[PDB]
């Protein structure tokens, strides 16, 4: 016989993929073409992630984007898990670049815009596609852009960062190659930068035959710039590929850039009605950074403080100079000094404490992680929680809970 | 006349009113009043929700009005005493404030309609209505008469518009012309607070010998005394107190009786003030139209 | 150019740069409502920000998020 999932019969294999190999489906009746990713249960049972796979399928499910490979349905069985996806011909962009040599402006601009909207879509949905390669992005019949493999992707959490580092050497951000904590939008921006570079020079901006010298090249923001293009794409790339994650460009920064604006359709970014729209998103909803500039009318309630001004020194959290293990121990004694109890998770410097409300039956938790600021000093972080009528406040209870703990740690 | 503005408020929750990202400070009832008021000018906010550590709940609100009351209440002379205020504490002052009258904190769920909010503002006669999520119990944003008017004109559409607003102010009889609480330019800032405590008015337009409006002293203007730490001297003129911003403001926002209601609301949400003083050719006082008047001219009409 | 590379296990983890950027020390425009702040990064949201206590009152704050909104709640509590 022949293997088939639902009305889709399997067939010729497309590739190896991240986990399982992918093959082409064909509708028994109509004959439509889809791409199914075959992940063998036996192969995914060996490695142990019981939440990573759950959230993966969860995220790609809701996603609908022209440049994001759209997950249709997921068919399951004790043998292996399947995912049917939109099939497109023209292979990976890596095959397109190499075969076509070096793309020009009028072209690269088109494609880069497309890909950047897909990742913007992802980031807006609180997910980060960590491994972004021209080898991971396909092209349809019309030679558009399609982001493909979400395997290495992860879902972003509030107040949470991402430890793990994975993937090939070249597209990995200067921070993830150094195995440091990241938010995840920036690691895509850097990964998108090196993609924009390959779409121009045909060669990777950071490439070496052996590591870490590739990482050493990546950590250093120096990279070859061909006479090939104008200085605008360079100002973009250098600000995008910046070694400092704080000095890097955000998804907003690229949108505002000049070279990125030219010949860019409206559909990609979901945005007299232009001035009227200002007010809808203007000073009313959010605060604008200081605009050297024309004098503007300050809000009446903001002037009296201001007219009399022209200090404010607010810190991070409790920060001492003691040793890593010698610190937490001097802390936990105070954590147990009160009624509050502590169950510490994986890291010895990471603790999760929670206590019952003294007035009511409510209970608020939190998270304390000990970081290292430099050679001579360490820092303790305080983070709130979540769970899923009341005479008390979850936000305030968090403060009082911390304040009481901090009181004993200081005086 | 209620076909549109009245329905609109019932069809939109206070949620849409809340800024994307805002800032709010809350004081403990155990905190000293002196430190509290200074915190108000440093953070920019004119209102803070009062939190009780023992009751573990929100007992009430703290506005500039409080600073006005306690200033007029305990005062001896500009030069003789910095005494009463310093030691006094938030809960201790609430005790002598509630000694006369008992009025618990009012609040509205962010899921409640905008019509419920505008009701709680007129019914309770209050400018600060905190929105608190009943599920979490956390105060989100402090609703304001200004915040609503802005939201109203900005969000409301073009279509149902053509009829009632066009009618002029003089003919609509909106706002109080009967007794106007005002201060001279030479009147001490103390007696200004004395009028602020007697009448629940939120501002006192200043006048010269001719009765013309050369400036305005708002309940918010007095917080500057705490900002500049000049609150010790209450013997100064309101003109002397408003002399700090005198090099900044354009003039006194106002309107005319024969002007359309429409033209008034626009100029009002754009200037982002709480009221306008209607006048004549001589710029002499006629009456006062505040946001409370406009809001009360909507809910029923 | 394959394959997939390594990770760093040296502990304690180094303090991420994002957290050191506080929205309360940033300065907004001059014309906006004073109670307004820019849209905060989702990573720094649940974290607590304590102000140096130069006063006998401990003042600490954090930026908590609503369903679509964000709020920075500052609390002044004496020692
Ligand atoms: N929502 C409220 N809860 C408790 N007290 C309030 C509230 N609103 C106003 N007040 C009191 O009224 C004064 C503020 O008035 P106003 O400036 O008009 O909002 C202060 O003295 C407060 O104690
Ligand atoms: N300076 C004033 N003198 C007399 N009445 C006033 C004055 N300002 C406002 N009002 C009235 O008080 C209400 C507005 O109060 P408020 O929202 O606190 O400014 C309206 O009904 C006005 O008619
Ligand atoms: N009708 C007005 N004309 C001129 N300035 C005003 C007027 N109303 C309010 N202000 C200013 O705005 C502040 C008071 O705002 P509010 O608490 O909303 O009435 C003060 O700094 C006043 O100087």
């Amino acid at each position: 016989g022949s293997v088939k999932i639902g009305h889709y019969i399997l067939g010729d294999t497309l590739g190896v993929g991240t986990f399982g190999k992918v093959k082409v489906g064909k509708h028994e009746l109509t004959g439509h073409k889809v791409a199914v990713k075959i992940l063998n249960r036996q192969k995914i049972r060996s490695l142990d992630v019981v939440g990573k796979i759950r959230r993966e399928i969860q995220n790609l499910k809701l996603f609908r984007h022209p440049h994001i490979i759209k997950l249709y349905q997921v068919i399951s069985t004790p043998s292996d898990i399947f995912m049917v996806m939109e099939y497109v011909s023209g292979g990976e962009l890596f095959d397109y670049i190499c075969k076509n040599g070096r793309l020009d402006e009028k072209e690269s601009r088109r494609l880069f815009q497309q890909i950047l909207s897909g990742v913007d879509y992802c980031h807006r949905h609180m997910v980060v596609h960590r491994d972004l390669k021209p080898e991971n992005v396909l092209l349809d019949a019309h030679m558009n852009a399609k982001i493909a493999d979400f395997g290495l992707s992860n879902m972003m959490s509030d107040g949470e960062f991402l430890r793990t580092s994975c993937g090939s050497p070249n597209y990995a951000a200067p921070e993830v190659i150094s195995g440091r904590l990241y938010a995840g939008p920036e690691v895509d921006i850097w990964s998108s930068g090196v993609i924009l570079y390959a779409l121009l020079c045909g060669t990777l901006p950071f490439d070496d035959d052996h590591v870490p010298t590739l990482f050493k090249k990546i950590c250093d923001g120096i990279f070859y710039t061909p006479q090939y293009l104008n200085p605008s794409v360079i100002s973009l790339l250098k600000h995008m590929l910046q070694v400092d994650p704080m000095k890097r460009a955000s998804i907003k920064d690229i949108r505002e850039h000049e070279w990125f604006k030219q010949d860019l359709p409206k559909y990609l970014f979901p945005e007299i009605d232009n001035r009227r729209i200002m007010n809808e998103a203007k000073d009313f909803y959010l605060a604008t950074s200081p605009p050297d500039h024309h004098l503007t009318r300050p809000h009446p309630e903001r002037v009296p403080f201001l007219v009399a001004e022209t200090r404010k020194a607010k810190w991070h959290l409790g920060i001492r100079s003691q040793s890593r293990p010698n610190d937490i121990m001097a802390e936990v004694c105070r954590a147990i000094k009160q009624l509050d109890y502590e169950w510490k998770v994986v890291n010895p410097y990471y603790l999760r404490v929670r206590r019952k409300n003294p007035v009511t039956s409510t209970y608020s938790k939190m998270s304390l992680q000990l970081y290292q600021v430099d050679s001579r000093t360490y820092l303790l972080d305080f983070r709130s929680i979540d769970d899923g009528p009341r005479p008390g406040s979850h936000t305030i209870e968090f403060f009082e809970m911390c304040a009481n703990l901090i009181k004993i740690l200081a005086q | 006349n209620n076909s549109v503005y009245t329905s609109f408020m019932k069809s939109h929750r206070c949620y849409d009113l809340i800024p994307t990202s805002s800032k709010l400070v809350v004081f403990d009832t155990s905190l000293q009043v002196k430190k509290a008021f200074f915190a108000l000018v440093t953070n920019g906010v004119r209102a803070a929700p009062l939190w009780d550590s023992k009751k573990q709940s929100f007992v009430g609100m703290l506005t500039i009005t409080d600073f006005i009351n306690i200033l007029h209440r305990y005062y001896k002379s500009a030069l003789v005493q910095i005494y009463e205020l310093e030691e006094h504490k938030i809960e201790t002052w609430r005790e002598v404030y509630l000694q006369d009258s008992f009025k618990p904190l009012v609040c509205i769920s962010p899921n409640a309609s905008l019509f419920d909010a505008v009701s709680s503002l007129i019914r309770n006669k209050i400018h600060r209505l905190p929105v608190i999520d009943p599920e979490s119990g956390n105060t989100l944003y402090i609703l304001t008469h200004k915040r609503i008017l802005k939201f109203l004109k900005l969000f409301i559409t073009e279509f149902p518009k053509p009829e009632f607003m066009s009618k002029s102010l003089e003919e609509l009889q909106i706002g109080t012309y009967a007794n106007i609480a005002m201060v001279r330019t030479t009147t001490p800032v103390y007696v200004a607070l004395g009028i602020f405590v007697q009448h629940r008015v939120s501002a006192l337009p200043v006048v010269d010998e001719k009765g013309r409006v050369v400036d305005i002293y708002s309940k918010f203007d007095v917080i500057n005394l705490a900002a500049e730490k000049t609150y010790n001297n209450l013997d100064v003129s309101v003109t002397k107190a408003l002399q700090h911003r005198s090099h900044y403001f354009e003039g006194v926002l106002k309107c005319y009786l024969h002007e359309t209601l429409e033209t008034i609301i626009n100029r009002l949400v754009e200037a982002e003030v709480h009221r306008l003083v209607v006048v004549d050719e001589n710029d002499v006082v006629k009456g006062i139209v505040s946001l409370s008047d406009i809001l009360q001219a909507l809910v029923l009409t | 150019y394959a394959f997939r590379s390594e990770e760093r296990f040296k502990s304690p983890p180094i303090l991420p740069p994002h957290l050191l950027q506080v929205i309360l020390n940033k300065d907004t425009n001059i014309s906006c409502d004073p109670a307004l702040l820019p849209e905060p990064n989702h990573v720094m949201l649940n974290h607590l920000y304590a102000l140096s206590i130069k006063d006998s009152v401990m003042v600490l704050s954090a930026t908590h998020r609503y369903k679509k909104k964000y709020v920075t709640t500052l609390l002044y509590k004496p020692i």
